[PDB]
């Protein structure tokens, strides 16, 4: 409130009330977090209260992302990407241990839509989720689901290969550093990657031959031949 | 004629237009009822006054011509550099409603004129060789003028209906998602200027005016000789020009099809279904585009089988209609048939909605049109294989696999 | 030995009375939860259902009774009005029931104090099915053992009547077409009517009899599905008056057929209530066998969730839900 609403006439009174006593979570939510649209504080409140609404959690994460993207509108594309990365990494490190408050599939989907909207690096979401300590196998499961869901959004945005580009970056990072996956599951995970790549190659062959598609097919064949050396 | 039409006879014509009955046959029935009830020798008074007319065919042709807003397709695309000062002309909600009320009134008055004119044309046919100097020219010219008056009646009924039809209140999140789905179709060049939908009731014509027609008014102002930014604004000339231009854009035979496109973009599916229902039986200009829009409305309604039938009907007219041609022009790739490009677009849309059975039915039809391109056949058969496998139809997936012409994809 | 691994219901909810019919609201009520109605011996219960598959804040199923209406008679069929909205500043609950007394009742409620019902009389036989007109919500179609299909306004005035050649078994409005009505007759004939012209447009004939239930596919208005004798039957219009598919549904007769509201290739059938258990079979057109087989004690009603691939059947004092993969 002091940082973002210093010019608002009611904030002096709100800050003095917040000093004057310890408040209950219900009062903090309804009298301060809601009127001032403090979506990070709302997320912390519902986490502390053990209150779990998946729709509310997704809406709060959306509001946090959209606010960070709005506050950074005056900055360069790289600085906007870095600001959002630092924001999502900071909150992700708090909530990623508690899946009820870290809706990973929604976050990956929503951030990949923003990467497409702003024409950012396709590596951005995969890098940010790995820095949060999201396990590479769990992140691949989410991307595999998002790809198999065949969302018409990607075709409407003229970016039908985007999720496969993100998958290629994720798996290329695993091939470069196989220590990102615990040694006890590495063999099983490499087999799952070979099976998944075989499925992606069959689906890519069913699409119209474009230069971008032929490059994606070449990248996945190269990735397959590198994973076969790791198995 | 107008002074003797009862409320029941007026309702009978309006009901006939709503139910897609022949307005000619209904004008003949109203004329039978008028002759049966001719207590005041009015048919004799109309006959005496028609004898004062030297050329009734020329007078009818003149009325129909001044009531015709059919546009020859030369609406030149806008030069970019004069946009910034005139984009806000007539941009207020008050001006929007005054212009749309002008259309409502013009279409209502001209609907009555077309009704009364149709009744008069049937009276002229019944009066026959006994009363007017021109036996052979009257019968042959009335065969061309009656269908034209009927088409104008239906066109003014449609514009009147649209000027009275309320737009549905659509949540911004559903509109933004529909615009994302339509952007996948490339049906949207327009950035969402953050329009706070001013939460007023609007007609579908008020909605069309604000969204589409408004952006073209600066151009209509410039083309008409106002190359001097110094002419004083005249209300009387400007309202007439705006109203005539908006009538051309709302015209059911307009090849630009922008009215139906605007309804689809604003999620007005119920009004678009009713508009297409009222249009398809008698207007042949945008039949494919109507079936494509209707197919999208059925897809949103969850009626995927009817959507597929309508998409298959729309595929026949894809080369004739400018709106369907816009859906094709963006794949700068080698010699694919325009129908196969259209089916590839509809297949992407059925996949995004998650309807695998309809994707297989459409992909099977699309293989029939792909007769010469083994690469497109390989892609379509790979798609059929994937969806049968995902559904667990193991035998059909295996059959689809044996038909793949590409050994690498196989 | 193939042990028919009858799947347990994904969810089960206990009811205060016997369930004789159950229907999900197929319309948008603007609430996050799906509205459900079930009819008992003398009551209609209106409930909200939320599922973990649509809402990550729910563990399993959240079932909340919103209102119980005294009906006095055994409910046979329920139809939702498309005007039903719960998120509005003035909530409107409207539904129609058909009952053992051969009457239709239209219930209207604000979920508060305003609870009114209108009784519609005129059927001389049992009413087998009833539906609201979807898109306008102003008209009710009903069919029965008096060999009539009747159309009613909300005022209970008969607007139209079609004389049938046998008992009318099911009725459905065209999903996109305010004047197109499907009527399925017990002798296997399915007729399409236009209410503007008062004419039959077309008919289909089932390869088996009696026809017991038919449904119009909302996702594909060319598809009609029915159950007749022991089989389920699918037609694709306008291509043929002959069925596209005819396959065994149940050994001891099929009773109900309903299309999924979210998938044009998925439908459910129910067997005739035997002495102890009714079979439920979920089918997908790409598969020669049911994708799921369930059982309910004396299965009563069959309805589909609006968005999820989830169906419900009433049985004894319980609702049973089956989720299928898409």
């Amino acid at each position: 409130l002091t940082r973002q609403y210093s010019h608002h006439s009611t904030v002096g009174d709100a800050v003095s009330q917040l000093d004057s006593q310890l408040m209950d979570i219900t009062k903090m939510f309804g009298q301060y977090a809601d009127p001032f649209r403090l979506s990070e504080c709302k997320l912390a409140i519902i986490h502390c209260a053990g209150h779990s609404d998946p729709i509310l959690v997704q809406t709060l994460w959306q509001d946090i992302i959209d606010k960070e993207l709005s506050d950074s509108m005056g900055n360069s594309s790289v600085d906007r990407m870095q600001s959002l990365h630092l924001k999502i990494t900071s909150l992700g490190k708090i909530y990623a241990s508690t899946p009820r408050y870290f809706p990973l599939e929604f976050l990956v989907k929503y951030l990949e839509q923003q990467v497409c909207n702003f024409s950012w690096d396709a590596g951005f979401v995969t890098y940010t989720m790995q820095e949060i300590n999201v396990p590479v196998p769990k992140l691949l499961e989410v991307y595999d689901h998002l790809f198999k869901a065949r969302d018409p959004w990607w075709s409407r945005m003229k970016k039908p290969l985007h999720l496969l580009e993100s998958i290629y970056i994720l798996l290329s990072g695993y091939v470069q550093e196989p220590s990102k996956v615990p040694s006890y599951e590495r063999r099983r995970f490499t087999t799952l990657c070979l099976d998944a790549i075989s499925c992606y190659l069959v689906e890519l062959q069913s699409m119209d031959p474009a230069p971008a598609l032929l490059n994606t097919v070449s990248n996945f064949k190269s990735l397959q031949a590198k994973l076969e050396r790791l198995s | 004629i107008a002074d003797y039409i009862s409320e029941d006879m007026a309702y009978l014509m309006e009901s006939a237009c709503c139910h897609l009955q022949s307005p000619e046959r209904v004008a003949e029935q109203i004329l039978e009822d008028l002759i049966a009830n001719d207590i005041d020798n009015i048919m004799e008074n109309i006959q005496n006054k028609l004898q004062d007319t030297r050329n009734p065919i020329r007078a009818i042709g003149f009325l129909l011509q001044n009531m015709d807003y059919e546009t020859n397709a030369d609406m030149e695309q806008p030069q970019p550099n004069t946009r910034l000062n005139l984009s806000t002309l007539y941009g207020s909600i008050t001006a929007s409603s005054v212009v749309c009320q002008a259309i409502c009134k013009i279409s209502a008055t001209r609907f009555l004129i077309c009704r009364d004119l149709l009744i008069l044309q049937h009276l002229l046919l019944r009066l026959g060789d006994m009363a007017l100097i021109g036996a052979g020219q009257l019968l042959h010219s009335q065969q061309e003028l009656i269908p034209r008056a009927a088409q104008l009646l239906l066109s003014y009924y449609m514009i009147r209906w649209g000027s009275q039809c309320l737009a549905c209140a659509v949540p911004v999140d559903i509109l933004e998602s529909n615009l994302q789905h339509l952007s996948v179709l490339e049906l949207s060049d327009s950035q969402v200027e953050k329009r706070r939908y001013t939460s007023g009731i609007q007609t579908i014509v008020e909605l069309f005016f604000e969204d589409v027609a408004r952006k073209h008014f600066p151009h209509v102002f410039i083309q008409s000789g106002a190359s001097q930014l110094q002419e004083p604004l005249n209300w009387s000339d400007l309202i007439k020009r705006i109203t005539n231009y908006l009538l051309q854009l709302l015209w059911p035979s307009n090849p630009n099809f922008q009215f139906a496109e605007c309804l689809m973009r604003n999620c007005q599916y119920t009004q678009l279904q009713e508009y297409v229902r009222l249009l398809l039986p008698w207007c042949q200009v945008n039949v494919g585009s109507c079936h494509f829009m209707l197919a999208q409305c059925y897809l949103v309604a969850g009626e995927g089988h009817k959507a597929l039938d309508c998409f298959s009907q729309a595929a026949s007219e894809v080369e004739r209609e400018d709106f369907l041609e816009k859906l094709i022009r963006v794949e700068e790739g080698e010699s694919v048939s325009p129908r196969l490009q259209y089916y590839n677009r509809v297949l992407r849309l059925l996949e995004d909605v998650g309807l695998p059975e309809l994707v297989i039915q459409l992909a099977t039809i699309a293989i029939g049109e792909a007769s010469d391109d083994w690469r497109s056949q390989a892609a379509l058969r790979t798609r059929i294989f994937k969806h049968h496998l995902d559904m667990g139809h193991n035998n059909q997936a295996y059959d689809a696999l044996t038909q793949i012409p590409d050994p690498s994809r196989q | 030995m193939k042990q028919d691994s009858a799947s347990n219901a994904t969810y089960t909810v206990d009811c205060e009375d016997y369930v004789h019919v159950v229907e999900f609201n197929p319309f948008d009520s603007g609430e996050a939860g799906s509205l459900l109605a079930y009819g008992g011996i003398s009551y209609v219960v209106i409930a909200s259902c939320r599922f973990q598959e649509e809402d990550s804040t729910v563990e399993g199923i959240e079932f909340k009774t919103l209102k119980t209406f005294h009906h006095g008679e055994r409910v046979v069929a329920i139809a939702w009005s498309p005007e039903t909205r719960c998120d509005a500043l003035l909530p409107l609950l409207r539904f129609a029931t058909a009952a053992g007394d051969k009457k239709i009742r239209i219930f209207t409620s604000d979920f508060q104090d305003k609870n009114e019902y209108k009784v519609i009389e005129g059927h001389s036989g049992y009413i087998n099915d009833l539906v609201f007109c979807s898109p306008e919500g102003t008209d009710i179609a009903s069919v029965g053992d008096d060999h009539t299909c009747r159309i009613w306004d909300l005022d209970g005035k008969q607007i139209a009547m079609f004389i049938l050649r046998s008992p009318g078994m099911s009725v459905a409005w065209h999903p996109e077409g305010a004047f197109k009505l499907m009527v399925a007759e017990k002798t296997g004939t399915i007729r399409f009517y236009d209410l503007t012209t008062h004419q039959a447009i077309l008919s289909l004939e089932s390869v088996q009899v009696p026809l017991m239930s038919a449904d119009w596919c909302v996702r594909n208005t060319l598809r009609i599905g029915a159950v007749a004798g022991n089989d389920w039957i699918i037609w694709e219009m306008p291509r043929s008056s002959y069925p596209q598919d005819n396959k065994p549904a149940h050994a001891d007769r099929a009773r109900m057929f309903r299309w999924s509201k979210c998938n044009e290739n998925v439908f459910a059938t129910t067997g005739y209530p035997g002495k102890m258990k009714s079979q439920i079979a979920i089918h997908h057109l790409a598969h020669p066998q049911p994708i799921l087989i369930g059982t309910a004690p004396v299965g009563s009603g069959l309805s589909w969730h609006r968005r999820l691939p989830l169906c419900v059947v009433g049985g004894y004092r319980k609702l049973f839900f089956w989720l299928t993969e898409m």
